C-alpha cells in the first residue's frame, strides 16, 4: 500500500521546480554560502537548518 | 501381547466364553487397540443381537475403538449404550472426555433444531440419550456450588427447564446474592447469546424470578423491561409501587424510564395508567417535561464558557469567503446549548448583515439548540422568526421551523397541529420558489416533533411532497419521513421509498431517500436483510451510500459477525469514494458493545489510500469511543492531523473533540497540545478554506454547554441505546452535503451531574455530598489517585471519573436508594423523620408554575 | 472542467448556490480560483461527474469463437520456431546466470523467466 | 466463564481482520497497475 501511496503522491514532487547545480567557494559567519552556478552567475544562499 | 487370543473366543457360542472374552478386552485396551480396529465388525455384530445382553460392555469397548483413532463422532454413540457400565464418578481420561464430547454435540444439535421449534427439549425431537448425560453434569456443578457454569451451560443449549429448576432451588432469604446471579444471567444473555428470540425468552423468565422474592432490586426490574421493550410487564411495576409507594421507590422508576423507554413505550404507560388512576404530580415526568427543565438551571448558572472564545473566532474572518458563516453558528449553538443565551447574536450587528439567505437560514436555526430545554418559551422567543410575520426573506421563516423542532423534538405534540396544517395546505399548492422554502422548513420541524411516532397522517402528509417534481422542498421530505419510521416502522414504506428513489431524477431527493431507508429499520438485525440485499445490488451511486447506514442502525448495539463482513466488501470492491467512506464509518455503530476493540480495526483501515476512506475511519473512534475515550484512540488519529489534505483535517479535529470532552491535567495530558492546535488553525491565515472549518467545530464540541455536558450514546443502567442520542449522531456524522447538519448533535448531549430529589415535597434539597475527588487530583478545566475527601452541594459539575466516590451525608436526614452506581444522573433520595424543610434550590419551574 | 453562466432565480445579486460540496477542490490555474463567492458572474469553478447504467457497463466489456481462432494464430506460427523460440530463451538465461556469478541481475533474470512461463502454458492450451 | 466467551469473540475479530487484508491486498494489485500507468 505504501508503494501505491508514494506513486500517487509523486505528482506533487513532479510539479516541484527542482534544483540547480553549483559549487561552494567560501563561507561566512552569517550561515551564507557562496554557490557558483556553471551556466548562471553566482548566488549567496543560506545553508539548511539540518546542516 | 496380541489381541488375537482374546478376540478368537467370540466366534463360538457360549454364555461364559462370550462374557470372559469381552471382559478381558475392557481391562487391557491401550495395549491391544491395534488389532481391535480390524476386529471391530465382529464386535459390533453382537450389539445388534437381542439375545446378547453384554452389549453394554461391548458398546463400551466399541466406543474406545474410534476413541483411540481420534474420531469422537461415533465414540459418543456407543458409549451411551453402556448405561450403568459407564461410571460417572470414575473420573478417568475416558470418562472426563466422552462426557465433555457429548456436551459439544448437545450444543450443535440444539441450535439447529431451535429454529424449527423452541420446545424441542421437552419433545422427543432431541436425542434423549444426550439429555440424560447432559443433566448429570448439571448436578455435578451443584455439588461444587457454582451458579455460573450451571446457568451458563443452559444458555447455549436453549433449554428453559434447567434455568427454572436450578435458580429457584438456590433462592435463600439473604437475597442480595440471588439478585446478582440473576443480574449475571442478563449479561451472559447478551454477549454469548446472539439470537433475539432466546434473549427475549430469558427476559420474560428473569422478570418473574425477582417478583417471587419479596426483596429485589428495583433498578434490575426496569433493566429487564427496557431490554425486552415490553410495556405489559412495565405496568406491573407501577401497580406494585402503587400501595407500596415510597419517597425513594416510585420516584426513582419515573426518571429512569425517561431516556430508557422508546416513543411507543411512553405512549402506553400514560394511556393505561390514566384509566386506573395515577399520581397527578407525576404526570409530566413520564412525558419528560420537567426533565429538560431540571437541567436548564444547571446549565445557566454553572456555565463556564467565555464570550471571548466565540468573539476571536468570529471576528477572524468576515465578508469574503462566506463559507465560514456556518462554522460560526456551529460553535455558537453548542457552547450556548441549554443556556438560552441570545446575547451573542445581537452583540455583533455586522455579522447579521453579511449573512445571506442560506447563512441566515443557519443563524435563525441556531436558536433551537441554544434555547433547547424550555418548551414554554420555545415558540415565544422565536415568534418573530416564525411564519405569519413579514420578514426580509423566505429562508428566515424556514430556519425558524427547523429550529422549532430542535427544542420540541419528541415533545412536538403541541406543535404537531401547527406544522401539519402548514404541510397540508402546501401539499396541494406547490411548485413556486417561495412556497417550497416554507415547505422545506416545515418538513424539517415535523420530523423531530414526530420522531419516533407511528402516526400515519404525518407520513402521508410528507409522502405527497415528493410527488410535485420539485427538489427545493424535496430534500426535507426525504429526511422527515425517516424519523417517523424509526424502530419498527411501516412495512409498506420500504418498497415505496425504494422504488421511487430509482425513478427520481433529482439529486438531493435520491440521496435523501437512501438515508431515510436506514432510519426505517432500527434494531431489525437479520430482519432487515431483505432491504439490505436490494440496496447493495443496485448500480446507482446514491443507493449504495445509504445501504451502509442500514446495517449500522439495524445492527447497532449488539452486532453480528456477518454484518461487519458485508461492510468490508462494499468499501473495497466499489470504486465510489462516497460509498467506501460510508461503510467504514458504519463500523462504529456495530462496535458500540465494546469500545476497547474499536481502534483495533480502525488502525488497519486508517493507513489505507483514498483519503475519503481515511475520513470515515476517523469518525469511527468518534462515533463509538466518544462515550468513554481511550489513550490508544489518540495515536490512531495522530497521523491524520498532519495530513495536508483539507477535508481530512476536518475528520481529525472533530473526532478528537468528542473524545476529549472534559479532559484536563492529571486526566488526559494529551488534551493540552490538541486543544491549542484548534486555535492555531484559526490564528494561521495561510490555511485553506476547509482547514479552518474543522477548527471552529472542534473547539465548539469540546466547550459545548460550558463543558457541563458530554456526548455519550449510552450509559449502563438498563443496557440499551438512547433513541435520541444514537439517531441524532447519524445526522451529525455526515457534514459533507449540507454544512450545518451538526445541529442534530444537541439531542445526544448528556449532562453529568448528581441531582437529589426529596420524595416528601418532590423538590430539590441542598446539602453537601461526601466524595474523595479533590481539585488537587480530579479537577475540571476553567477559564489516578485520591486521598483527601471533598464536599460539594447539589447541581454542580461532576466528571464521570468523579461520580464513583459520590456519597450522600445522612446527618441532614436524607436516605439514598440508588447511592452510587459509578455514573452520574438523578438519584432519588428519602427522608427519615420529616419535620420542616431544610434547604431548597430554585429552578426555572418556580417562575413558570 | 466546466464553467456555467448565471441564470439566477436562486441568486439575484449575491447568494450561496451549489449545494452538495464534497470530492475534489478548486485546482484550475490562477485567476479563476482568485474570486469564487465574491464574483460568481462570468467564471467560477465546478466539478465533473459521469453517470453509468448496468447496460452501458457491458458495452465496453466486449474487448475480451472469433477470438478463439485469433488465440491459436500466435501458436500456429510458433510451431515452426518452437525449436528456435525456446533456444533463444535458454541461451539468454545462460548469460543472465553468469551475471550473478560475477556480482560477488535478479530483476533481468526474473523478467526473462516470466515471459517463458506464460508461453509454455498457452502451448498446453492448444492441446 | 466470562473470559471463556471473550476468546471466541477474539477469533471473530481476527477473522474480520484476516478477511479484510486478503481482500484489500488483492485489491491493491488492481490499484497498483492503475497508479503506475497513470503517473
Amino acid at each position: 500500500n505504501d508503494k501505491v501511496r508514494f506513486i500517487k503522491d509523486e505528482l506533487r514532487l513532479l510539479q516541484e521546480p527542482g534544483s540547480y547545480v553549483g559549487e561552494v567557494i567560501k563561507i561566512v559567519s552569517d550561515k551564507k554560502v557562496l554557490v557558483k552556478v556553471q551556466p548562471e552567475g553566482k548566488y549567496i544562499v543560506d545553508v539548511a537548518k539540518d546542516i | 501381547t496380541t489381541a488375537a487370543p482374546l478376540l478368537a473366543l467370540l466366534r463360538e457360542n457360549q454364555d461364559s466364553v462370550k462374557t470372559y472374552a469381552l471382559e478381558s478386552i475392557n481391562n487391557v485396551v491401550d495395549q491391544l487397540w491395534s488389532e481391535i480396529s480390524n476386529e471391530l465388525p465382529d464386535i459390533e455384530a453382537l450389539y445388534d443381537d437381542d439375545t446378547f445382553s453384554d452389549r453394554e460392555m461391548a458398546a463400551l469397548i466399541a466406543s474406545k475403538v474410534y476413541y483411540n483413532l481420534g474420531e469422537y463422532e461415533s465414540a459418543v454413540k456407543y458409549a451411551l449404550a453402556a448405561k450403568d457400565r459407564f461410571d460417572i464418578d470414575e473420573k478417568s481420561q475416558f470418562v472426563e472426555t466422552i462426557v465433555s464430547k457429548s456436551i459439544e454435540m448437545y450444543v450443535q444439535e440444539a441450535s439447529k433444531q431451535y429454529t424449527k421449534d423452541e420446545q424441542f427439549y421437552t419433545k422427543d425431537i432431541i436425542d434423549p440419550k444426550l439429555t440424560s448425560i447432559f443433566e448429570r453434569m448439571i448436578e455435578k456443578c451443584l455439588k461444587a456450588s457454582e451458579l455460573k457454569l450451571a446457568l451458563g451451560i443452559a444458555l447455549e443449549g436453549y433449554r428453559l427447564d434447567i434455568i427454572e429448576s436450578a435458580l429457584k432451588s438456590k433462592l435463600d432469604q439473604s437475597t442480595s446474592e440471588n439478585v446478582k446471579i440473576i443480574n449475571y444471567l442478563l449479561t451472559l444473555a447478551i454477549t454469548t447469546v446472539t439470537n433475539s428470540k432466546f434473549r427475549s425468552s430469558i427476559l420474560r423468565k428473569s422478570f418473574d424470578f425477582l417478583m417471587n422474592m419479596p426483596n429485589c432490586d428495583y433498578l434490575t426490574l426496569n433493566k429487564v423491561v427496557v431490554n425486552l421493550n415490553d410495556a405489559g410487564l412495565a405496568l406491573q411495576l407501577f401497580k406494585k409501587l402503587k400501595e407500596e409507594n415510597d419517597e425513594g421507590l416510585s420516584a426513582q422508576i419515573a426518571f429512569d424510564l425517561v431516556s430508557s423507554a422508546s416513543q411507543q413505550l411512553l405512549e402506553i404507560l400514560v394511556t393505561e395508567l390514566t384509566a386506573q388512576g395515577y399520581d397527578p404530580a407525576l404526570l409530566n415526568i413520564l412525558s419528560g417535561l420537567p426533565t429538560c427543565d431540571y437541567y436548564n438551571t444547571f446549565l445557566l448558572n454553572n456555565k463556564n464558557i467565555d464570550i471571548g472564545l466565540l468573539n476571536k473566532s468570529k471576528s477572524s474572518l468576515d465578508g469574503k469567503f462566506s463559507l465560514f458563516h456556518t462554522a460560526v453558528s456551529v460553535a455558537n449553538g453548542f457552547m450556548h446549548a441549554g443556556t438560552t443565551d441570545n446575547s451573542f447574536i445581537k452583540a455583533n450587528l455586522p455579522w447579521l448583515g453579511k449573512a445571506q439567505n442560506w447563512a441566515k437560514f443557519t443563524a435563525t436555526a441556531s436558536l433551537g439548540v441554544i434555547h433547547k430545554g424550555n418548551l414554554l418559551e420555545g415558540k415565544k422567543v422565536m415568534a418573530p422568526y416564525l411564519p405569519g410575520s413579514r420578514a426580509s426573506s423566505r429562508f428566515i421563516k424556514g430556519g425558524s421551523l427547523y429550529g422549532l423542532g430542535l427544542i420540541y423534538a419528541g415533545f412536538g405534540r403541541d406543535t404537531t397541529d401547527y406544522l401539519k396544517n402548514i404541510i397540508v395546505e402546501n401539499s396541494g399548492t406547490s411548485g413556486d420558489e417561495d412556497v417550497d422554502v416554507l415547505l422545506h422548513g416545515a418538513s424539517l420541524g415535523i420530523g423531530l416533533a414526530a420522531m419516533g411516532s407511528a402516526n400515519i397522517e404525518v407520513y402521508e402528509a410528507l409522502k405527497e411532497v415528493l410527488y410535485n417534481d420539485s427538489a427545493t422542498s424535496g430534500e426535507a421530505a426525504a429526511l422527515g419521513m425517516g424519523l417517523c419510521m424509526l424502530g419498527t416502522g411501516k412495512p409498506e414504506a420500504i418498497h415505496d421509498m425504494f422504488t421511487y428513489s430509482q425513478e427520481t431524477q433529482h439529486g438531493n431527493i435520491t440521496r435523501g431517500l437512501a438515508v431515510g431507508l436506514a432510519l426505517i429499520n432500527y434494531g431489525r438485525q437479520e430482519l432487515a436483510d431483505d432491504l439490505i440485499t436490494k440496496m447493495l445490488a443496485s448500480d446507482e451511486s446514491l443507493l449504495r451510500y445509504g445501504g451502509a447506514f442500514t446495517i449500522a442502525l439495524a445492527y447497532a448495539g449488539t452486532g453480528n459477525n456477518s454484518a461487519v463482513k458485508r461492510l468490508l466488501h462494499v468499501a473495497v470492491s466499489d470504486s465510489n469514494d462516497d460509498v467506501r467512506r460510508a461503510a467504514v464509518i458504519a463500523l462504529g455503530f456495530v462496535l458500540l458493545r465494546d469500545y476497547t476493540t474499536v481502534p483495533r480495526i480502525v488502525q488497519l483501515l486508517s493507513k489505507s489510500h483514498n483519503a475519503h476512506v481515511r475520513c470515515g475511519t476517523a469518525f469511527a473512534l468518534g462515533i463509538a469511543c466518544a462515550g468513554k475515550g481511550l489513550q490508544s484512540a489518540i495515536d490512531v488519529l495522530d497521523p491524520l492531523t498532519k495530513d495536508p489534505v483539507d477535508f481530512v483535517r476536518q475528520a481529525a479535529m472533530i473526532a478528537l473533540s468528542m473524545i476529549l470532552i472534559q479532559q484536563t491535567e492529571k486526566l488526559n495530558p494529551q488534551v493540552a497540545d490538541i486543544n491549542k492546535n484548534f486555535l492555531s488553525v484559526i490564528t494561521n491565515k495561510h490555511q485553506e478554506g476547509l482547514a479552518k472549518f474543522g477548527a471552529c467545530v472542534a473547539q465548539g464540541i469540546m466547550n459545548a454547554g460550558g463543558r457541563n455536558v458530554t456526548i455519550q450514546l449510552e450509559n449502563a443502567d438498563t443496557g440499551t441505546l438512547d433513541t435520541k442520542s444514537v439517531v441524532g449522531l447519524v445526522m451529525f456524522s455526515q457534514f459533507w452535503y449540507w454544512f450545518p447538519l451538526a445541529h442534530f448533535l444537541s439531542l445526544s448531549f448528556t449532562p453529568t451531574t448528581v441531582i437529589g430529589i426529596r420524595g416528601s415535597d418532590q423538590a430539590i434539597p441542598k446539602f453537601q455530598m461526601n466524595c474523595y475527588a479533590k481539585e488537587d487530583a480530579f479537577s475540571y478545566p476553567r477559564m489516578k489517585y485520591s486521598s483527601k475527601p471533598y464536599k460539594v452541594d447539589n447541581m454542580t459539575r461532576i466528571l464521570p471519573q468523579q461520580s464513583r466516590y459520590i456519597s450522600f451525608i445522612k446527618d441532614d436526614r436524607f436516605v439514598p436508594v440508588r447511592k452510587f452506581k459509578g455514573n452520574n444522573g438523578v438519584v432519588v433520595l428519602r427522608d427519615r423523620e420529616p419535620k420542616e424543610p431544610v434547604a431548597l434550590i430554585e429552578t426555572v419551574r418556580q417562575m413558570k408554575d | 472542467d466546466a464553467f456555467r453562466l448565471i441564470d439566477t432565480g436562486a441568486l439575484i445579486n449575491n447568494l450561496e448556490p451549489r449545494q452538495t460540496t464534497s470530492n475534489t477542490g478548486l485546482l484550475n490555474k490562477a485567476n479563476i480560483q482568485a474570486l469564487i463567492h465574491g464574483l460568481n458572474r462570468h467564471y467560477y469553478s465546478l466539478n465533473i461527474d459521469y453517470h453509468k447504467t448496468a447496460k452501458e457497463t457491458k458495452m465496453l466489456m466486449n474487448l475480451h469463437y472469433e477470438e478463439k481462432e485469433e488465440s491459436n494464430l500466435a501458436a500456429t506460427k510458433s510451431m515452426v520456431k518452437i525449436a528456435e523460440q525456446y533456444s533463444k530463451r535458454i541461451e539468454e538465461e545462460k548469460e543472465l546466470t553468469e551475471e550473478e556469478l560475477k556480482t560477488r541481475p535478479k530483476k533481468h533474470l526474473s523478467e526473462t523467466a516470466d515471459e517463458t512461463l506464460e508461453n509454455n502454458i498457452v502451448s498446453v492450451l492448444t492441446a | 466463564y466470562f473470559k471463556l466467551k471473550k476468546l471466541e469473540k477474539e477469533y471473530e475479530l481476527l477473522t474480520l481482520q484476516e478477511d479484510y487484508i486478503k481482500d484489500e491486498q488483492r485489491h491493491l494489485k488492481r490499484e497498483l497497475k492503475r497508479a503506475q500507468e497513470e503517473v
